DNA sequence: AACAGGATGTATATATGTGACACGTGCCTGGAGACTAGGGAGTAATCCCCTTGGCGGTTAAAACGCGGGGGACAGCGCGTACGTGCGTTTAAGCGGTGCTAGAGCTGTCTACGACCAATTGAGCGGCCTCGGCACCGGGATTCTCCAGGGGATCCGGATGCTC
DNA sequence: GAGCATCCGGATCCCCTGGAGAATCCCGGTGCCGAGGCCGCTCAATTGGTCGTAGACAGCTCTAGCACCGCTTAAACGCACGTACGCGCTGTCCCCCGCGTTTTAACCGCCAAGGGGATTACTCCCTAGTCTCCAGGCACGTGTCACATATATACATCCTGTTC
C-alpha cells in the first residue's frame, strides 16, 4: 500500500459517500467559543450548529479543489502555504 | 554596439590571434576547444574546468577568456556543431559535434560484456612478469565484426592468406619467438 | 434527472446525493445555481491526470528507484 | 514471465425501526361571488432632439520582419518531509428530568394614514463671466562618448625525461 | 644528444577601476489660451410644511407547554509513536520566443451642418383589481391504527491494488 496511491483510493470513497467529516462537539464548542466573545451567553440550537457545519465544510472543500488546481499549474502535486494565498485573494478573500 | 565597446576594449582581442603555438597540434583558436574535446576521452563530455585544463597547457590564462569561452559557445551553438549532456552527474559538460548520432534512449543494459574481458587481459600477464604483450588475443575482427569461434577464426586464416608476401610471412616467426624466449624468463619453466 | 440518478445508485427513494448529480451534470444548470451549498449534496468524482502514476513506478532510466 | 497474500467490493436472503400513509374529527383561513366604484394603462395629435452620413484636414497608433538576450521546459539527484501499521486511552452519544424564555393570548396608547388649501425650495431657461486644467515652448537630468601615466594578469616566451 | 606535443615562468602589451567633459537624447517645469464650473434675472409646477380629525400596529400583562442546559453511564472512535520512499528543492543549459529597433504610410480621429426617425409632454377614454358584505370548501393540526423500504447483518464468493 503505498502512501502516495492510496490516498487516491480515499478520494473515490469520500466522493462517493456522503457524511460530515469533521467532528460535530469540537465543532459544536468551537463556534460556542467565538460566540462568546462576540456575545456573552449567546445560545445555539441544534440545527444551527449542523448548518454551519455543512456551510463550512462545503466551503473548505472548494478551496481545496481551487488549490489541488494550484499545485499542478506549479508542476507539483503537494499542497504548499502558497497555494492556500494564490487562491484565497485571487477570489477576492484576503484582499 | 557602442564606441566604448568597440574601439575602447577592442585592442586587446585582435592582438591575441591564432597563436596557441606552446600547444603544437592545432593552435588555431577555433581547434582548440574541438581538441579539447577529442582529448578529453569521456561519453559524458568535458566540463568547463575540465575543457579548461585540457586548453591549459600555456598561451591561455584567461584574462577575458572566462567570457570568451561563453561567446565562442553561443557562437558555436548558433552554428550548431555542439553536442551535450545534461543532468548533474555531469555538470554542463560539453562535446563537439563528431557525428556521434543521437537516437533514441531505451536499451541501455548494465553491463559491456564485450569490453568486460579487456580487464582480465590487462591484469593476468601484467601480474605475471611478461607484460602485457601486443593486443593478440583478439584481432581486428573483435570490433570488425562481433561473431563467435568459428567466424572469428576463418576471418584471420583470409587475412593472414591475402597477404601473400613471404618476406611478410618471414616474421610471423622472428617476431613470436621473442615471446617463447620471455616465457623463459617470467615463469622459471615452460 | 435526480430520478434517473437514483435507478443508477440502486435506490428508489431520492436522497440529497442525488439532488446534487443532477445539477452537476447538466453543465446549464451550473449556471442556475451551484455557487450554492446543498445540504448532503457530496461531491462529484473530479480526479485529475497529474495524479495516477500510470507509467511504471520505476525510474525511468532504469529498474532502481 | 506471471503467481501469492489480505482485505474490499459483489450476490442473496435476513432482521429491525423509523418514515409514511390512512382514518375520523375540528376548526380558521385562505379562495369564490357579484356589483359599485376611482385610478394606471390603450390610443390620438404635438414637438423638438437624437443618431446616419456627407466631407475634408493632419497626426499618433498599428502592422510586420529581423536581432541578439534570456527565461520557461525539461533531464537527473541527494536528502528532507509526510502518509501507512499498530496500540491504548478518553473523547463522543443516550435519553429520561428540570429549567430558562420563544411564542401565543388581552386590551389600550401611539405615531402613522388621510383631506385641503398657502408658501418656501430649487432646477429650468435663456443670458453673461470666470479659475484651474491641459497643450506647448524651453532646458535639466543619468547614460552615453573620451582623454589621461602606468598596473597585474594575461598572451608572448624560458625551461624538464628513456631506447 | 636529439625530435615530438603534455606541463612549467619569463617580459611586453592592453582592459578593470574611477573622475570628470563631448554632445546627444527623454522627461520635468513654466507660459499660454480655450471650455466647463461657477454668478445674476425669471419662472414657474413638485414638494415639504401647516390646519384640522380618525382608523389600527404595536409595547404592556402574563400563560402553557415545548425545546435546550446538566446527569449518567455505555460503547467506539481519534490520537499517538516510529520507518520508509515519494517528492519538495538546487544546478544546468536545450531551445524557443517576448521584447527593441527600424520602415510604412493607411487608419483613427475632429471640424462645420443637414435630414428622417424616435423619445417625452398633453388630452381622451377604457377594462382589470379593488372596497362592499356574505358564503362555503380546502387543508392544517391533534388523536388513533397500522403499515413499507432504508440500513445494516449472516452466508458465500469474487476484482483491485501495489511487491517481490
Amino acid at each position: 500500500y503505498r502512501p502516495g496511491t492510496v490516498a487516491l483510493r480515499e478520494i473515490r470513497r469520500y466522493q462517493k459517500s456522503t457524511e460530515l467529516l469533521i467532528r460535530k462537539l469540537p465543532f459544536q464548542r468551537l463556534v460556542r467559543e467565538i460566540a462568546q466573545d462576540f456575545k456573552t451567553d449567546l445560545r445555539f440550537q441544534s440545527s444551527a450548529v449542523m448548518a454551519l457545519q455543512e456551510a463550512s465544510e462545503a466551503y473548505l472543500v472548494a478551496l481545496f479543489e481551487d488549490t489541488n488546481l494550484c499545485a499542478i499549474h506549479a508542476k507539483r502535486v503537494t499542497i504548499m502555504p502558497k497555494d492556500i494565498q494564490l487562491a484565497r485573494r485571487i477570489r477576492g478573500e484576503r484582499a | 554596439m557602442t564606441e566604448s565597446l568597440v574601439l575602447s576594449p577592442a585592442p586587446a582581442k585582435p592582438k591575441r590571434v591564432k597563436a596557441s603555438r606552446r600547444s603544437a597540434s592545432h593552435p588555431t583558436y577555433s581547434e582548440m576547444i574541438a581538441a579539447a574535446i577529442r582529448a578529453e576521452k569521456s561519453r559524458g563530455g568535458s566540463s568547463r574546468q575540465s575543457i579548461q585544463k585540457y586548453i591549459k597547457s600555456h598561451y591561455k590564462v584567461g584574462h577575458n577568456a572566462d567570457l570568451q569561452i561563453k561567446l565562442s559557445i553561443r557562437r558555436l551553438l548558433a552554428a550548431g556543431v555542439l553536442k551535450q549532456t545534461k543532468g548533474v552527474g555531469a555538470s554542463g559538460s560539453f562535446r563537439l559535434a563528431k557525428s556521434d548520432k543521437a537516437k533514441r534512449s531505451p536499451g541501455k543494459k548494465k553491463k559491456a560484456v564485450r569490453r568486460s574481458t579487456s580487464p582480465k587481459k590487462a591484469a593476468r600477464p601484467r601480474k605475471a612478469r611478461s607484460p602485457a604483450k601486443k593486443p593478440k588475443a583478439t584481432a581486428r575482427k573483435a570490433r570488425k565484426k562481433s561473431r563467435a569461434s568459428p567466424k572469428k577464426a576463418k576471418k584471420p586464416k583470409t587475412v593472414k592468406a591475402k597477404s601473400r608476401k613471404a618476406s611478410k610471412a618471414k616474421k610471423v616467426k622472428r617476431s613470436k619467438p621473442r615471446a617463447k624466449s620471455g616465457a623463459r624468463k617470467s615463469p622459471k619453466k615452460k | 434527472l435526480a430520478g434517473n440518478a437514483a435507478r443508477d445508485n440502486k435506490k428508489t427513494r431520492i436522497i440529497p446525493r442525488h439532488l446534487q448529480l443532477a445539477v452537476r451534470n447538466d453543465e446549464e444548470l451550473n449556471k442556475l445555481l451551484g455557487r450554492v451549498t446543498i445540504a448532503q449534496g457530496g461531491v462529484l468524482p473530479n480526479i485529475q491526470s497529474v495524479l495516477l502514476p500510470k507509467k511504471t513506478e520505476s525510474s525511468k532510466s532504469a529498474k532502481s528507484k
